[PDB]
DNA sequence: CGTAGCTGAGGACCACCAGAACTTTTTTGAAT
DNA sequence: GTTCTGGTGGTCCTCAGCTACGTT
C-alpha cells in the first residue's frame, strides 16, 4: 500500500496543561512521519499504521479544545505535490543514501 | 504479500546512530544530520566507524529491522542478531531433517535444478536478442548441454553426486560467462576469480552484489522464523550462514550478476571511477558507490509475475516469498519446494 | 504436565477453531500473530474496557472485571471479560461479601452477529467453566456487540454443551498431533489477518510435480 | 473540474521585511480559499484559477527565505478528509442556508 | 570489572567502554577506571547504557568474539556477531540430546540432586538456628528421609521414576514449609499450591517470585546461545520456555523462598497490600509490587562466595555463571553438569 | 460545457454583506459570522432587511454574479443588474426580430410546443408508473387531445391565435392537477391549481418554486446578453413578467410543479410547517423553508443526459443552455430554435 | 442636488442614505444632514464609497425607482432595480433610430451646430478679454466664416455634406488655437495635430484630457440606460463607443481646451515633466499627472450655471445632466436636443 | 466603506538546559 | 545513553488599533 497521509495538529496552550499536551502531541506524531512545516507532518503509511496513529492521537488530545486534520492523497502522490520555498523535505522512496 | 520497505545506507564516517522514541537519528559530535521513522525501514547498513546505542539495536532486533556493519568493501565485519522466538515446530523440523542425508538430497535436488534452469534460460534470452555480437552456436550447444543435464540432476540420490554435477555445471557456465563485454572496453574482461582482494574490475562489482544479496537473504530467512545457520547442503563449516548460501544459490544468477552485466553494458559506470593503492587490490569510489547503490535500489522496485503463486509482486520480495514457500513445505502443505524458475 | 495443571488450553482458541480450523493452528501451534485494521480496533476496545481492581455495584447486583477461571473437566483455562452476580436466595455464596448471588458471563466483541455459531461456542465454555468453580448450574449467557452497540441473550441446551465437549476433545487431539489441517477457503480469507501466512492460494492449485514436469518438457 | 487543493505557507517575520511579506501572503491566499488552521488553507478550484493563484503567490514570497506547499487531492475529495478536533470547516457543497 | 571463566560482565551502570591498543578500557565521564587484556576472552556481556566503541566492535567481531548487550536488570536487548555467531554446534547438541531418554534423565538427576541437597541443608540450618519455636523431631525425620531420597535419585534411569521422586520430595518440603514462617501467622499461612488463579495471600507472592527468577534465568540462557524453549526434563510445547523451568529448579528454593521468608519475618510488608477477588483469588497492589521489586534489586547486590569455583561475587550473577557452566557441559571438558550445591 | 456554481441564502435579519478582496463577509454589529470566497458562487439571495457594500455590488455586477433580494414569501424585489458588455450585433439581431410577427410567431410556436409536449408526456409517465391510484383511461384521454393541439400549433402563422390555444392548454390540464396528489390529500388544502396570489395554502411552495426559477432563468439569459421577460413573444403588457419564465415554460410546468408534487407525495413536509395570519394570508415556517431549500439544491445537483448530444449534463444548466442555443439561432447557424422536450 | 430633472445627485463622499417614513435622509457621520421627499423623484445617482439603508433600497425598488451606484469620481459600479423599467423601450428606440439615417443626420447636425457655436463664442471672448496683442480682425473674419458655416450646418440634409462641412473647420481651429495661447507661447507649440501617438506636449495633454472626458461620458451614458457602442453620426463598429465619441465631439469645447490653456498659462505646469521616446511621445511624469488630476478635480468643483436649465451646479455634473436630456429626447418629451443653442 | 501602511499584545510552536530516575507474571484480539 | 518533567527564551501568527487616503 504505502499511501501518503498528511497530519496537521493545533493545540491550545492557554489552559491548565497546554504545554504538556503540546509536547506530548509533537512527540507522539513525530514517531510516524517527518516535519515539513511547523504544526504539519507528512507520512507514508499503510492502513493499519494510520488506524493506530489515529487511535493514539485521539486518546491523547482532549476534544473541544484542540484541532486535528488527516488528509490522504492515495497512491498517486508523486504528481500531486508541489514545493516552491526553501525548506526541503527528505523523501522515503528514492535510494535514500546518506 | 508485503510492501518491500526501504533501506538506509550511511556512508559518511564518524557518525552515531541514536534512537528517539521510534525515530533513528544520525548524530555527529552533537550535530544532527537527519532522522528517519523506523516503521519505514527494513535494513540499515553502516560504513566505516559508525557506532550504535544499545537501545537502538535492542529496538531494531525485536521488529525484524536488520542492522549491518561494513568497513570499506562490503565485508562481513558485524551484523546484529536478536533473540529466539517461540516457534519450536519449524526449528525442530529443520534440525531433524538436516540430520537426515536423504532429505538433504531431496532438497538440494530442487536447489540445483532451479540454479541450472536459471542459467540455461538466461543464456537463451541473451542469445536470441544479440546477433553478430556473440558466438551463437556455442551458446546453443551449451544450451542443450544444460537442458539434458538438468533432467539427470533431477534424479540424484546422494550429496556427493549432486556436488559433482553442480561443479560440472558451474565450470560449463563460466566458460561462456567470460564472453560478455558487449559495449565496454577490455578493462571489464573477466579473467578468473580472486577471493580476498578484488585485484581486478568486475570482481569489484560482483563482490558488492553478492554481499548485498547475502545480507538480504539472511534477513528474510531469520524473519520467516527459521534459523539461518544450519543448511540442507554445503559442508557444514561452523559459523557460516549456510542456509543463506543455499537459498541464494538460485537468485544469484538472475538477480546479482545479471545486474552487473546490465550495469556494464549500458555504460552506467566508467573505468576512471576505480583506483588502486600501492597494492590495494581495487577500491571503488564514493560517486561510484553512490551510482551503484542508486541503480540497485532503483531496480529493486520492478514488478513481475511470480511463476508458481501467480501474483503480481515486486522484484525485491522474491528472496522473501521463496523462503516463505519453503516454510509451508516443512509443514506438508505442498509436495516439494518449488524453486524460482524465472 | 507439571501436576496436570499445566496441560491446559486457553479459551481464546475456541473461537479461532470455530472460524478457520487452520487459523487456530496458525496462532496456537506455530505461535505467530499479525494485525490489520479490525484486529487493532478489537484489541483497543478490549484494552480500554479492561478495568481491574475496581468493582461497580447498584445495591442489588455486582460486576467483576478480568475474572480468572479454569476447568479441569475440559483442561481449559482463561479470563472472563465480565461476570455479573445477581442477588437471590437461589445460588451459592461467594468469597468476599454477604448474600447469595447467581452468575452470568458477559463477553464483549466487535462485529455484527455472525450466521455461524462461532462466538456462542466460546461464551458457552465460559458458562460451563464457571459451573466447576462456583459449584452451581448455569443456563444463560450475554453477548454485547459494540459495532451495533446491542446486547443479545444466549440460551444453553445439551446440544451446545455436547458440541463444546466434542470440540475440545478434537482440539486436544490436533494439538497432541502437532498437525495443521486444510479447509475450504472461499472468500473468508480476505479479512483473515493471517492472509500473509496461511496462503489460501496454494490450497487449490496443482501439485508441484506437474508444474516442474510441465516446465521440464518445454 | 472544481476540485480541492490544500495550501500551506511558512514565512519568517524576523528578517528585514518579514512582517510585510507575511501580511501580503496571508491576504493573497485568503482570497481563493478558506482558512482551516493557522497557516493552512483549503480551496476548490479549476486548473485556470489554480494557475493564476500559483503565479500570483510565487512573487510575493522570496526564495531561499520562505516555504510554500500545494497539495492536490482530486475530484472525489469527500472521502479523503477526517476532522477530530473542535475547529469545524464549512463545506461549499452543503446548501449553505445562512 | 570481573572476569569469570573467560567472560567479562560489566555490572555497574553508566560506564562507557572502548578500545585502546589491543585492550579493553572502561570509562566513566573521562576517568580511566579499568584496563583489561583481550588476548584470551571468549565473550563480552554488558549491563549499562554504554554503547561500546565501534573500534572495539570491529576488533572483537574480527577476532571471533561476540558481544551481548543487556539492560542493567538483565533483560536481553541485542547481540552483535559476525559470521560465527558461536552457538551452532551447541544448539545442535541440545536438539540432539532433547530426544533421548538416557541423557535427559542424566541431566534431570543432576538438577534434582542439587534441589534436594539445598532443601535438606536449609532445613537443618534452620533447626540449628532456632531452638524454642521448632518441632525438631519432624525436621530431623524429614532430613533423614530426604537424604535417603537423594541417594536413591542418584541412581535413577527412567523419566517416570524420577518424576515420582520429584513429586515425593515436593510433598515432603511442602508439608514442612508452613511452620518455617515465624511471624504474622494471622493471614500468612501455607496450605497448598495453586499456581493458576493463586488463592489466599502468600501463595500469590511465591508465584510472582518464580516468574521473575524464570525470566532472569531465561535471559541467562540467551547470553550463551542455548535455545530457551526446548527442555530436558520438561517436555517441549510452544509458548513456554521449558529449559528455563528445568534449570530454575535448583535455584528455586534458596533464592526465592528464602527471600520471601526474609520479607515476611523482618516485617518488610503487611497484608494490607493484597486486594480481594470474589472466587478467592489474590492480587498485588502497585505500591506493594514496587516495594517487592526494589527489595529484590537490593538483595541482588548481596555479595557471597561461589561454592564450586570460589570467586567472591554478587547474588545476581549466580543464574548466569551456572548457565555458563551448563553450556560448557554441552560442548567442553566438563565431566557432568555441576549443580549449585550451596551449603 | 460550463459547470454549475453554488448559491448563498441569507435568512438572518439585520445582517450586512461586505467585501474584502474577493471574499464576501457577513457582519451584524461587527460580528463576523463567516466569509465565503466569491470565485465559486453563482448567485446571492437575501431575506429580510440585508444591505450590501456598493463595492460588493460593483464586483458582482462586473464578474457575472447575480444578487437578488427577497421578503418573507419570495416577494421579488430589487434585482441587481449591471451594464452593457458588448456583442452589439447580437442585440441588433434580437431587436430586429421583434416587432415582426412572422419570426415572433415561429418562436411562440416552438415555445408552446415544448410546453405542451412536456405537460402531456409527464402526465402519461405518471399514469404509467402506478395505474391503481387513478383512472388510466381519462388520463390517456387528455393525452391524445393535447396531441391534437400539437398538430395545430405546428400549422400556425399568427401570434393572436396561439394565445387562445393557450387557454385550452390552461383549461385542459387543470382538471387533472387536483388528481395529481396521492397522499395527505385531506390535510393539505388541495383545490388544484385554483390559485390566489396572496397565497392560500399548498400554493406557498408553488409560488416559491416559480420565484426561484424566474430568478435563475433571468441570470442565465443576462449572462449571454439579452433580456426576454417582455420580449418578442409575450404580450407588451407591463408587469406580466413571464416571458423570461416562458423561455422556461418548457420548465415552469416541469421543474417546479414536479418538485412540489414530489415533496407532497414523498410525505416529507408536514401540515404543521405552515400557518395563516389573522386576515387570511398564508406563510411557511422557517424550518420548512430550510428543508425546501436543501431539497431544491440537492435536486438541482442531480445529473442527467441532454437529448441533443448526450454529453452528461446537470440540471442547473438547463436554463443556461436554453439561453445559449437561443444565441446560435439568432446568429443564423441553425434553422429554428430546438426547445427542451421531455 | 435634486435637479429639476428628476434625479438625485448625492456627490459628497462618505455620506450615508437611510429611510425615514416616506423620505430619504442623508446622514453625514451620524447626524441628520439632509432630508428629501420621494414623491416626485424618478432615479437616484450615488457617488462615493457609501451605502444605502436596506429600508431605502426596498422602498425604492417597488415604486419604479432605480438605484445607481458609482464611485466618488464617476466610474460606474452597479445598478439596483426590480422588473426593469425605462430601459427596454429606450434602448429599442435607440437602435431603431440608429438603423435609419434621416434622424441620425438631424442629430449630428444639431451636435455640430452646438460645437461651432461654442468655438465661435470662445474666440469672441478670447479676443475681448485681451485686446492688446492679438489679431482682432483675423478673429472677426474667422467668426464670420464660422457664422456662415453654422447657418449651412443648420441647413444640412445628408451625412456626407455634414462630414464634409465638419472637416473644414478643423484646420481653421488648429491655426487659431495655436495663435490663441498667451503665456509661454515661445515654449510650447501647436503647429501640427496628431490623434494617434502624439507629437508636441500640448497635443499629448489634449489626448489625456480627451481620455478623461471619455471615461466621464461613458459613465454618463451608462447611468441612464442608453447603449455605448452604436452612434448616430459615427457609424457602428465592434468595440468603439460611437455615441460616446459623438458626445465627446459635442463637448470638446470649453470643458477640454480651456483647461489646457489654463494649465499652460498661469505657470502652473513646467517642461520638466514632459519627455520624448523616439516618436514624439510625451511620457507624463508621475508628479505631473498627479498635479493634473488634482487640478481636474479642483476644476470639477467649480460652480457654473447651465445655459439651458439655468440652475447653478458644478462642472462635474455638466456632462451627466446634459446626457440625461438626451434620454428625455428619446422618450418623446423633447423636440430636439440643444446642448448649447438659441432656438 | 475599502485599501494599504505602521504599531502593539498576547498566544502557538519549538529548541535548549537541568534534574532525577531507569525491572511487572498471564491471556484476549477481525472475518460485508 | 534514554525518558519524563520543569523552566527559559526566541521566533511565527492573527487580531485590535490608529493614520492616510480613493481618477490613469
Ligand atoms: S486461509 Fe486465511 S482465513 Fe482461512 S484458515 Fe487460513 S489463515 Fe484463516
Ligand atoms: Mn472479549
Amino acid at each position: 500500500g504505502s499511501m501518503l497521509v498528511l497530519i496537521t495538529y493545533d493545540v491550545q496552550t492557554s489552559s491548565m496543561g497546554g504545554t504538556k499536551r503540546l509536547r506530548k502531541v509533537a512527540k507522539a506524531c513525530q514517531n510516524y512521519g517527518q516535519r515539513v512545516q511547523n504544526s504539519v507532518f507528512e507520512c507514508i503509511v499503510d492502513s493499519t499504521q494510520l488506524t493506530s496513529l489515529k487511535l493514539e492521537l485521539t486518546s491523547l488530545i482532549d476534544e473541544e479544545k484542540d484541532s486535528l486534520r488527516i488528509y490522504r492523497l492515495g497512491n498517486n502522490y508523486k504528481t500531486k505535490v508541489e514545493h516552491i520555498g526553501a525548506k526541503p523535505s527528505i523523501d522515503l522512496e528514492d535510494p535514500l543514501i546518506f | 504479500m508485503k510492501k518491500l520497505l526501504n533501506t538506509l545506507y550511511v556512508t559518511q564516517p564518524d557518525t552515531y546512530l541514536s534512537l528517539d522514541g521510534d525515530n533513528v537519528v544520525l548524530l555527529k559530535e552533537q550535530e544532527k544530520l537527519g532522522r528517519l521513522p523506523l516503521h519505514n525501514l527494513e535494513a540499515i547498513v553502516g560504513f566505516g566507524y559508525t557506532g550504535a546505542s544499545p537501545a537502538l539495536m535492542g529496538y531494531c532486533a525485536e521488529r525484524n529491522i536488520s542492522i549491518t556493519f561494513l568497513t570499506k568493501n562490503g565485508r562481513f565485519l558485524a551484523r546484529v542478531v536478536g533473540e529466539s522466538r517461540g516457534n519450536v515446530v519449524l526449528r525442530k523440523t529443520q534440525y531433524r531433517i538436516s540430520e537426515n542425508d536423504q532429505e538433504s538430497t531431496k532438497i538440494a535436488r530442487n536447489f540445483i535444478t532451479g540454479k541450472v534452469y536459471n542459467s540455461k534460460w538466461m543464456l537463451e534470452r541473451m542469445t536470441r536478442e544479440h546477433p553478430l555480437r556473440v558466438n551463437v552456436e556455442q551458446f546453443k550447444a551449451t544450451s542443450q548441454l544444460l537442458s539434458v543435464m538438468m533432467q539427470e540432476i533431477r534424479n540424484c540420490d546422494s550429496l556427493e553426486s549432486l556436488r559433482g554435477w553442480e561443479g560440472q555445471a558451474a565450470i560449463n557456465y563460466n566458460k561462456v560467462f567470460d564472453q560478455m563485454i558487449l559495449q565496454q572496453k577490455e578493462e571489464f574482461a573477466f579473467h578468473g576469480r580472486s577471493r580476498r582482494p578484488p585485484k581486478d574490475n568486475v570482481n569489484a562489482m560482483l563482490s558488492f552484489a553478492y554481499t548485498l544479496l547475502a545480507n538480504d537473504v539472511a534477513a528474510a530467512l531469520e524473519t520467516v522464523g527459521l534459523d539461518a545457520y544450519v543448511g540442507f547442503m554445503h559442508q557444514d563449516r561452523p559459523g557460516r550462514a549456510s542456509l543463506a548460501l543455499d537459498l541464494m544459490e538460485e537468485l544469484r544468477g538472475l538477480y546479482a550478476d545479471r545486474f552487473v552485466l546490465s550495469l556494464i553494458n549500458r555504460k552506467e559506470m566508467t573505468a576512471d571511477g576505480f583506483y588502486k593503492k600501492e597494492n590495494g587490490a581495487v577500491l571503488m569510489t564514493d560517486e561510484a558507490r553512490k551510482t551503484f547503490l542508486k541503480a540497485w535500489q532503483t531496480k529493486k522496485q520492478e514488478k513481475i509475475t511470480h511463476p508458481y503463486l501467480g501474483e503480481k509482486m515486486s522484484w525485491g520480495l522474491v528472496p522473501y516469498v521463496q523462503a516463505l514457500l519453503l516454510a509451508r513445505f516443512l509443514r506438508g502443505d505442498l509436495d516439494e519446494y518449488p524453486p524460482f524458475l524465472w | 504436565a507439571s501436576n496436570e495443571e499445566d496441560r491446559y488450553l486457553m479459551l481464546s482458541g475456541l473461537q479461532h477453531f470455530q472460524f478457520c480450523k487452520r487459523q487456530w493452528a496458525l496462532i496456537h501451534i506455530e505461535q505467530q500473530w499479525e494485525e490489520n485494521v479490525r484486529t487493532i480496533e478489537g484489541q483497543h476496545l478490549h484494552k480500554k474496557a479492561d478495568q481491574p481492581f475496581m468493582k461497580e455495584k447498584r445495591g442489588s447486583k455486582l460486576t467483576v472485571r478480568a475474572m480468572p477461571i479454569q476447568s479441569k473437566n475440559l483442561q481449559i483455562s482463561g479470563i472472563c471479560d465480565v461476570v455479573e452476580f445477581v442477588q437471590d436466595s437461589e445460588g451459592i455464596e461467594l468469597s468476599g461479601v454477604s448474600g447469595s448471588y447467581k452468575a452470568f458471563p458477559v463477553e464483549y466483541k466487535r462485529g455484527k452477529p455472525k450466521k455461524g455459531d462461532e462466538d456462542i461456542v466460546q461464551l458457552v465454555a465460559q458458562a460451563m467453566c464457571l459451573e466447576e468453580m462456583l459449584v452451581c448450574r448455569i443456563d444463560k449467557g450475554y453477548l454485547f456487540y459494540n459495532e451495533i452497540k446491542h446486547r443479545v441473550e444466549v440460551p444453553i441446551t445439551d446440544a451446545l454443551r455436547d458440541k463444546v465437549v466434542q470440540m475440545a476433545k478434537e482440539m486436544h487431539h490436533y494439538y497432541e498431533n502437532r498437525h495443521t489441517p486444510k479447509v475450504k477457503t472461499g472468500p473468508f480469507c480476505n479479512n483473515c489477518s493471517l492472509q500473509s501466512i496461511c496462503l489460501p492460494k496454494l490450497m487449490n492449485k496443482r501439485s508441484v510435480k506437474r508444474y516442474i514436469e510441465g516446465r521440464l518438457s518445454e
